[PDB]
C-alpha cells in the first residue's frame, strides 16, 4: 500500500485538483460567451 | 478500478483543456 | 424542360458598376444592361455590365438610341473577346426592391427573345457600408399558376438567405415571378489584392508623430479625466436604494461615469505605448 | 507637378479583369489601357479606365500598337455617355517599367498635355503598398545628353467614395479582418514596416555585389547619392541624447501609472457588485 | 577621412594641413561655408571646428568593398533585431 | 513487453484478468505502436493456453491486420475437423473485417471445409436469413401512410411520402403500400420518378432473383415512355440491392454504360456502380469514370465524383488524390466541384496521420467547398478517434470561418469522431445549440442525431426538447431528424419521450400553416422511426470496438440531403438487424 498504491493514491491527487480546478475556470467562461451571444442575437 | 480512475482524470483534463483553448477563440470571435 | 435551384453567379466589377450607377442617379430609377453568359441550364453567370445614355421623368425612365447599343457590343468584342447579354438591371431608389407594372412589361420582352432572361433590382439606399441589399428576379407564367413551376428537388432555394420580406410579396412573392438566389464567385489574382489596399509603406509605420503634441494631447486628456475622476466619487457613493432599474432610468441624461472612465484610459494606453515602442526601434535598429 | 494621384477601388479591379480577359496566353502578354480622371487642382483625381489593343515582341521592343481609331470611338462613348470625365493618362500591367514604355507617354501627349501613367501589379510578390505611378520630364545632364529624359516617382494613395465603400467592404467579408482592434494593427505595422527595411537592402546589396565586382555600369548615378544615406545616421546614444530618453519617456511612464491605478480600481468595483449580488441573491433564496 | 566619429575638428590639424597661420583658418572655413561644399559648424572657446555634412565625392572599387561591409553589418542586424520583436509576441498580435 | 508476459503468467488468477486486459490496451491506447507490441502477444499466449479461445484471437487481428495467421489457425481447425468451433472464428471474421481484408485472405484459405470459404466470406447465408427475418418478421401499418396521404398538392410530399416507406420497409420485398394506387405515385414527375424507381429497390434489398423480374418493365428498352429518369433511375436500384457484393451486377452495370444517353442515365448507373464496387479498387469502373469525369459537365458532377471515392475507399493511391483535387480548381461548375469535395475526403479513411499534410493544404485554400471538403476529411481520417490533436484545428475553425457551408460541415464533423463514447458530445455541444447563426445551431442538431443514435440518451433528449421550437426553418427541421434518430426501437421505457414524440410529427404534420420545410422532417421521421417494423436499428459500432464502415459511409452521405434528395436515398448501408439466431447444422 505504501510502496505500490501510494504511488498512485498520492498522483491521483493532483490530477483531481486540476480538473476540480478549471471547472471553476470554465464556468466563468461560460457564462462570458452566454452574454456576448445573447447580445449578438438581440 | 485503481488503474482505470488514473488514465480518466488524465483524459479528463485535456478534453477539458481544449474547451479553454475554445471559449479564447469564441470570445475573440464575438468581439468582431 | 423544367427549372431546377438556380445560381445566380457574378462579376466583382459588376456590383460596383451597380451602385456607382445607382448612387450617381439616385433620384430616379437609372437602367443599365447585363452581359454574361449562360454555363449551364442550372446556374448563371455574369461577368461584365455597362450602361447606356438615358431620359427619364420623376416616375419613368427611357432609354435612347440604339445605334449606341450595338457599337458599344462591337467594340467589347474586339478587346477581349465575344461575349452574351444575360438580362439586364436598374433601380429601385428607397423602394421595397419590387418589380414594377412597368418593370414586368419589359421582361415579357426579354423573356421571348431569350429564356432565362434575369431581371436584377438594385438599391443604393438601403444598403450600408456593411452590407449591399442586391437582388434578382425571374418572371413566371400565369398560364401554369395552378401547374408546378419549380421541380424542387433540393433546399437550397426553399428556405436558406431569408423567407421573403413582406415588403416584397405585397407586390411579388409568389405571383408573377419567382426570387433566385446570389452568391459571389472570385478569382484568386483578384481576391489577392482585394484583401490588401488598406495597408500603407513603412513610413507609416516608422512615425514619431510629435512630442509636443504628444505630451499635449496626454496634458489635455488627464485634466478632464481628473473631472471625470470628480464625478466618479459623487456617484459611486451615492447609492441610493432603488432596485437599479429605477437608477437604469435615471441615467438616461446626463449621467456618465464608468463609461468614459474606461474609454480614456484605453486612448492614453493605446497612444503611450506605440509612442515609446516605435521610438525604442528606431535606436535599436538605426545605427 | 502633380505631387500625388487618387485612385478609386474601381480602378486596380477594371484592370485586372482586362488581364484575366487575355490571360489564357499564361507566358507573357503586357495589358495597356486608357485612364480616365480629372483635371483637378495641383492634386488629381482618378476614376474610371478602359483597355485598348497592344502586342509587343520580346526582342527588338520598338514593335508595338496602340489602335487610335479604337481610342478615338470608344472614349467618344464615354464623352457621350459621361461630359464631366476626360482622358487623363494610361496604364500598364507590368509588374517592372520596361525599355518600350516612354514612347507610349510620347505618342499620347497630343491628348492631354501632362499625360500620366500608372504602373499597376497583378501580382504584388510585396506584401507592401502597390499601385505606383510616374510622370517623365527632362534633366539634361553634365554627360552631355541631348535629351536626359526618365520618369520621376510620384507618390500615390488609394481613393475613397460613400458608394464604393459600400460595395468594397460587402465583399471583404470574404475573410476575417481587425480594424477593429486597437494595437493589433499596430503591431503589426512595425512588422511591415521592418519587412519594407529588409526587403529594400536585400535589393539594394544585389545592385551592389554587382557593381563592385565583374559586370555594371559605375556610373556618377546613385553610389554618391547612396553615400549621402550614410551621412545622416545618427549617433543615437552619445551625450546628450540620453537626456531625452530619460527626461521623456519616464513622462509616459507616469500616464500609464495612472492609467493602470484606475482600470484596477474600475475592475475591483466589478468584485463587490458582484458579491454582494451573489449571495444576497443566495440568502434570500434559501 | 575620419569616418564622422569625432568629426569636430580643431584648427590645429587644418592649420597644419593647409598650412595656414591659426588666425586665418576661420576665414577659410566660412568661405567654404559660404560656397555651400560643407555644412558644419565653429567654436571658438575650444576653437573646435564641428562638421556636420560633407558633399559626395567619387570613389572607387575598394570604397564599395567596405560600403558592402558597412551595408551587410547594418542589414543582417535589422533582420535579427526584427525577429527578437516577433519571437516575443508569437499568438499576441494574431 | 516482457515483464506484462509475467504478469499473465505467474502466481495470479485468471477470472477475467486477461480479459478486461484487452479491453484496457484498446480503448485507452495511446498509439498504434504500442499496442500492436502488446496486443499481438496477448493472443499467442492465448494459443498457449489450453483451450484455444477463438473470437478474440480473431477479434486482435483484425486489429493487427494479418491475411494469413488467421488462415493459419484455420488449417489447424481443418486439421482438427469440426466446423462447431471454426464457426466464431469465421462469422465474427465476416461481421467485423473490412471487404478487402476478406478479400485478401481468401487467398490464403484457399491455398465441408471445401465449401467454408464459401460459407464465411460470400456472407449469403447471413444475407437471405435477414431477408428470412424480414419475411417473417413485419409489423407495419397502412394507415401511417393514409394519415400522411392528406397533404395531396404540388408540394415536395409525393417524394416525401415514398421516401418514408422505403425506410420503413428496407429488404422486406412488400409492394403493397405503394400498389394501391398508380395516380398520385404517378404525379409528380421528373426527379420523383427518379427516385419512384429508385425506392423499388431498397424494398428489395439483399435478394438476387426479385431485381431484374419486377423491373423488367422497368428497363430502359422495353416500355420507352417520355420520361427517361423513370427508367434511368432504375440502375441506381440495382446497386442498392447488391451494396458489398460484386458480381455481374458490376458488369451488367459496366457494359450498359460504355453505350447509353446523357446524364439522366448515368447519374443512376454510375452511382450504383460504384456502390456495388465500394472499397475494392477496380480498375474496369475507374476507366469509364475517367471519361466521366472529364466530360466538362456539370450534370455528371454527381455521377463520377461520387463514385470515383468509393470504389477508392481507404485506398489512398496519391496520384488518384493528385487527379481529383487537381481537376476540382479549374473547373467552372458547382456539382462538378461537390461530387469530389465528398469523394476526396472518402479516399482516405482512419489514417490517424497520414492525410495531415492534405487537411492543411485544403483548409488554407480559398475555395469554401473544398475546405470543407478537407472538414469530411478529417472527420473520417480520425473515425472514432478521440484525438485531442485533430480537435484543436477542426473545432478553431468552427469558429473563425465565415462561410456557412464549412461552419455546418465542422460541427457535424464531432460525432463522427467521438461516437466511440457519447458521454461527452451532449457537453460539447450543447453551448453550439444557442449560437447566433442558425447555422451552428443546425450543425449541434445533427452533432448529437448521429452521436448517441444508437443509445435511449437522456440527456441529448433534454438537449433537443427546446430545438424544435426555433424560428428559423431548417434547424426546426433537423431537431426531428436528430428526434428520429435517438429512439428507433425504443418503447416508452427506455426514455418517457417516445410517444410524447410520436404525436408531435403528427402534431406539425396536419398543420396547415406550418412551412413546407418545417414539416419535411416530420413526414422523413415516420419512415426512420418505425424502419422495416421495428426489425432493424442503426449501427456504427459493433460489440468487438470496430467501426461498421458502410455504416459509416451512409450515414456521412445521408448528411447531403441539402444538396440532392435522393443522394440521402443511400441510408440503408446503416439499417442492421437486432435478432438472435440459432443454428446446428448448415441448413
Amino acid at each position: 500500500g505504501s510502496g505500490l498504491r501510494q504511488y498512485y493514491l498520492s498522483k491521483i491527487e493532483e490530477l483531481q485538483l486540476i480538473v476540480n480546478d478549471k471547472s471553476q475556470n470554465l464556468r466563468r467562461l461560460q457564462a462570458q460567451r452566454n452574454e456576448l451571444n445573447a447580445k449578438v442575437r438581440l | 478500478d485503481l488503474y482505470s480512475r488514473y488514465k480518466k482524470l488524465q483524459q479528463e483534463l485535456e478534453f477539458l483543456e481544449v474547451q479553454e483553448e475554445y471559449i479564447k477563440d469564441e470570445q475573440k470571435n464575438l468581439k468582431k | 424542360a423544367v427549372d431546377t435551384a438556380e445560381q445566380v453567379y457574378i462579376s466583382s466589377l459588376a456590383l460596383l458598376k451597380m451602385l456607382k450607377h445607382g448612387r450617381a442617379g439616385v433620384p430616379m430609377e437609372v437602367m443599365g444592361l447585363m452581359l454574361g453568359e449562360f454555363v449551364d441550364d442550372y446556374t448563371v453567370r455574369v461577368i461584365d455590365v455597362f450602361a447606356m445614355p438615358q431620359s427619364g421623368t420623376g416616375v419613368s425612365v427611357e432609354a435612347v438610341d440604339p445605334v449606341f447599343q450595338a457599337k458599344m457590343l462591337d467594340m467589347l468584342k474586339q478587346t477581349g473577346r465575344p461575349e452574351m447579354v444575360v438580362g439586364w438591371y436598374h433601380s429601385h431608389p428607397g423602394f421595397g426592391c419590387w418589380l414594377s407594372g412597368v418593370d414586368i412589361n419589359t421582361q415579357q420582352s426579354f423573356e421571348a427573345l431569350s429564356e432565362r432572361a434575369v431581371a436584377v433590382v438594385v438599391d443604393p439606399i438601403q444598403s450600408v457600408k456593411g452590407k449591399v441589399v442586391i437582388d434578382a428576379f425571374r418572371l413566371i407564367n400565369a398560364n401554369m399558376m395552378v401547374l408546378g413551376h419549380e421541380p424542387r428537388q433540393t433546399t437550397s432555394n426553399l428556405g436558406h438567405l431569408n423567407k421573403p420580406s413582406i415588403q416584397a410579396l405585397i407586390h411579388g412573392l409568389n405571383r408573377h415571378y419567382y426570387s433566385i438566389t446570389i452568391n459571389y464567385r472570385k478569382n484568386e489574382l483578384e481576391q489577392k489584392m482585394l484583401l490588401n489596399l488598406h495597408k500603407k509603406s513603412w513610413m507609416e509605420g516608422l512615425t514619431l508623430q510629435d512630442y509636443s503634441e504628444h505630451c499635449k494631447h496626454n496634458e489635455s486628456v488627464v485634466k478632464e479625466m481628473l473631472e471625470l475622476a470628480k464625478n466618479y466619487n459623487k456617484a459611486v457613493e451615492e447609492e441610493d436604494k432603488m432596485t437599479p432599474e429605477q437608477l437604469a432610468i435615471k441615467n438616461v441624461g446626463k449621467q456618465d461615469p464608468k463609461r468614459h472612465l474606461e474609454e480614456h484610459v484605453d486612448v492614453l494606453m493605446t497612444s503611450n505605448i506605440v509612442q515609446c515602442l516605435a521610438a525604442m526601434l528606431d535606436t535599436v535598429v538605426f545605427k | 507637378a502633380v505631387q500625388k494621384v487618387v485612385v478609386h477601388p474601381l480602378v486596380l479591379l477594371s484592370v485586372v479583369d482586362h488581364f484575366n480577359r487575355i490571360g489564357k496566353v499564361g507566358n507573357q502578354k503586357r495589358v495597356v489601357g486608357v485612364l480616365l480622371g480629372s483635371w483637378q487642382k495641383k492634386v488629381l483625381d482618378v476614376s474610371n479606365s478602359f483597355a485598348v489593343p497592344f502586342d509587343e515582341d520580346d526582342k527588338d521592343d520598338s514593335v508595338w500598337f496602340l489602335d487610335h481609331d479604337y481610342l478615338e470611338n470608344m472614349y467618344g462613348m464615354f464623352k457621350k455617355v459621361n461630359a464631366r470625365e476626360r482622358i487623363v493618362g494610361w496604364y500598364h500591367t507590368g509588374p517592372k517599367l520596361h525599355k518600350n514604355d516612354i514612347a507610349i507617354n510620347e505618342l499620347m501627349k497630343r491628348y492631354c498635355p501632362n499625360s500620366v501613367l500608372v504602373i499597376i501589379d497583378v501580382k504584388p510578390k510585396d506584401l507592401g503598398l502597390p499601385t505606383e505611378a510616374y510622370i517623365s520630364v527632362e534633366e539634361v545632364h553634365d554627360d552631355g545628353t541631348p535629351t536626359s529624359k526618365t520618369f520621376e516617382h510620384v507618390t500615390s494613395e488609394i481613393g475613397a467614395e460613400e458608394a464604393e465603400e459600400v460595395g468594397v467592404e460587402h465583399l471583404l467579408r470574404d475573410i476575417k479582418d481587425t480594424t477593429v482592434g486597437t494595437l493589433s494593427q499596430r503591431i503589426t505595422n512595425q512588422v511591415h514596416g521592418l519587412k519594407g527595411l529588409n526587403s529594400k537592402l536585400l535589393d539594394i546589396r544585389s545592385y551592389l555585389e554587382k557593381v563592385a565586382t565583374g559586370k555594371l555600369p559605375i556610373n556618377h548615378q546613385i553610389i554618391y547619392q547612396l553615400q549621402d544615406v550614410f551621412n545622416l545616421l545618427p549617433d543615437v546614444s552619445l551625450q546628450e541624447f540620453v537626456k531625452a530618453f530619460y527626461l521623456k519617456t519616464n513622462d509616459q511612464m507616469v500616464v500609464v501609472y495612472l492609467a493602470s491605478l484606475i482600470r484596477s480600481v474600475v475592475a475591483l468595483h466589478n468584485l463587490i457588485n458582484n458579491k454582494i449580488a451573489n449571495r444576497d441573491a443566495e440568502k434570500k433564496e434559501g | 577621412t575620419r569616418p564622422a566619429n569625432h568629426r569636430q575638428l580643431t584648427f590645429e590639424e587644418i592649420a597644419k594641413s593647409a598650412k595656414i597661420t591659426v588666425n586665418e583658418v576661420e576665414l577659410l572655413v566660412m568661405k567654404a561655408l559660404s560656397v555651400g561644399l560643407v555644412k558644419g559648424s565653429i567654436d571658438e572657446v575650444d576653437k573646435r571646428v564641428h562638421m556636420t555634412w560633407v558633399q559626395p565625392r567619387v570613389l572607387d572599387l575598394q570604397q564599395i568593398k567596405g560600403m558592402k561591409d558597412r551595408l551587410e553589418f547594418w542589414c543582417t542586424d535589422v533582420k535579427s533585431m526584427e525577429m527578437l520583436v516577433e519571437h516575443q509576441a508569437h499568438d499576441i498580435l494574431t | 513487453l516482457d515483464v506484462f508476459e509475467k504478469t499473465i503468467l505467474e502466481s495470479n488468477d485468471v477470472p477475467g484478468m486477461l480479459a478486461y486486459s484487452l479491453k484496457l490496451c484498446m480503448s485507452l491506447m495511446q498509439n498504434k505502436q504500442f499496442r500492436n507490441k502488446v496486443l499481438r502477444v496477448l493472443v499467442k499466449i492465448y494459443m498457449n493456453l489450453e483451450k484455444p479461445d477463438f473470437i478474440n484471437v480473431c477479434q486482435c487481428l483484425i486489429f493487427l491486420d494479418d491475411p494469413q495467421a488467421v488462415s493459419d489457425i484455420l488449417e489447424k481447425l481443418v486439421k482438427e475437423d469440426n466446423l462447431l468451433m471454426a464457426y466464431q472464428i469465421c462469422f465474427d471474421l465476416y461481421e467485423s473485417a473490412s471487404q478487402q481484408f476478406l478479400s485478401s485472405v481468401i487467398q490464403n484459405l484457399r491455398t465441408d471445409q471445401t465449401l467454408k470459404m464459401i460459407k464465411i466470406l460470400s456472407g449469403e447465408m447471413a444475407i437471405e436469413l435477414h431477408l428470412q427475418f424480414l419475411i417473417r418478421n413485419n409489423n407495419t401499418d397502412l394507415m401511417i401512410l393514409k394519415n400522411t396521404k392528406d397533404a395531396v398538392r404540388n408540394s415536395v410530399c409525393h417524394t416525401a411520402t415514398v421516401i418514408a416507406n422505403s425506410f420503413m420497409h428496407c429488404g422486406t420485398t412488400s409492394d403493397q403500400f405503394l400498389r394501391d394506387n398508380l395516380e398520385w405515385l404517378a404525379r409528380a414527375t421528373n426527379w420523383a420518378k427518379f427516385t419512384a424507381t429508385a425506392s423499388l429497390g431498397v424494398i428489395h434489398k439483399g435478394h438476387e432473383k426479385e431485381a431484374l423480374q419486377l423491373m423488367a418493365t422497368y428497363l430502359p428498352k422495353d416500355t420507352s415512355p417520355g420520361s427517361a429518369y423513370q427508367e434511368g433511375g432504375g440502375l441506381y436500384a440495382l446497386g442498392l440491392i447488391h451494396a458489398n457484393h460484386g458480381g455481374d451486377i458490376i458488369d451488367y452495370l459496366l457494359n450498359q454504360l460504355k453505350n447509353a444517353s446523357n446524364d439522366i442515365v448515368r447519374h443512376g448507373g454510375s452511382l450504383g456502380l460504384g456502390l456495388a464496387a465500394m472499397g475494392t479498387a477496380r480498375q474496369d469502373v475507374y476507366d469509364l469514370l475517367k471519361t466521366n469525369l472529364y466530360q466538362d459537365d456539370a450534370v455528371t458532377g454527381e455521377a463520377a465524383g461520387l463514385a470515383l471515392g468509393l470504389v477508392m475507399l481507404g485506398s489512398k493511391n496519391a496520384q488518384a488524390i493528385e487527379d481529383m483535387v487537381g481537376y476540382a480548381q479549374e473547373t467552372q461548375h458547382e456539382k462538378i466541384l461537390r461530387g469530389l469535395a465528398v469523394g476526396i475526403a472518402l479516399v482516405m479513411y482512419g489514417r490517424m496521420e497520414e492525410a495531415d499534410a492534405l487537411i492543411e493544404s485544403l483548409c488554407r485554400d480559398k475555395d469554401p467547398i473544398l475546405r470543407r471538403s478537407g472538414m469530411y476529411t478529417v472527420a473520417m481520417a480520425y473515425c472514432g478517434s478521440g484525438n485531442n490533436k485533430a480537435i484543436r484545428r477542426l473545432l478553431h475553425v468552427a469558429v473563425s470561418d465565415v462561410n456557412d457551408d464549412v461552419r455546418r460541415a465542422a460541427v457535424e464533423s464531432l460525432g463522427f469522431i467521438l461516437f466511440r463514447t457519447p458521454e461527452q458530445c451532449p457537453s460539447v455541444v450543447s453551448l453550439l445549440s444557442e449560437s447566433y447563426n442558425p447555422h451552428v445551431r443546425y450543425g449541434a442538431a445533427m452533432a448529437l442525431g448521429i452521436c448517441c443514435a444508437g443509445t435511449g440518451n437522456k440527456e441529448a433528449i433534454n438537449l433537443l426538447e427546446p430545438m424544435t421550437n426555433d424560428p428559423v426553418n431548417y434547424v426546426r427541421q433537423g431537431a426531428l431528424i436528430a428526434s428520429a434518430l435517438i429512439m428507433i426501437q425504443q418503447t416508452e421505457i427506455t426514455c418517457p419521450k417516445v410517444n410524447q414524440f410520436r404525436q408531435l410529427y403528427s402534431k406539425v404534420i396536419n398543420d396547415k400553416h406550418d412551412d413546407v420545410m418545417a414539416k419535411f422532417g416530420a413526414i422523413l421521421a415516420q419512415g426512420i422511426l418505425d424502419a422495416g417494423g421495428h426489425n432493424v436499428t442503426i449501427s456504427l459500432q459493433s460489440r468487438t470496438g470496430h467501426t461498421h464502415m458502410p455504416s459509416v459511409v451512409g450515414v456521412l452521405v445521408f448528411t447531403q440531403f441539402w444538396f440532392w434528395f435522393p443522394l440521402s436515398h443511400f441510408l440503408s448501408l446503416a439499417y442492421t438487424p437486432t435478432c438472435v439466431i440459432g443454428l446446428n447444422k448448415d441448413l
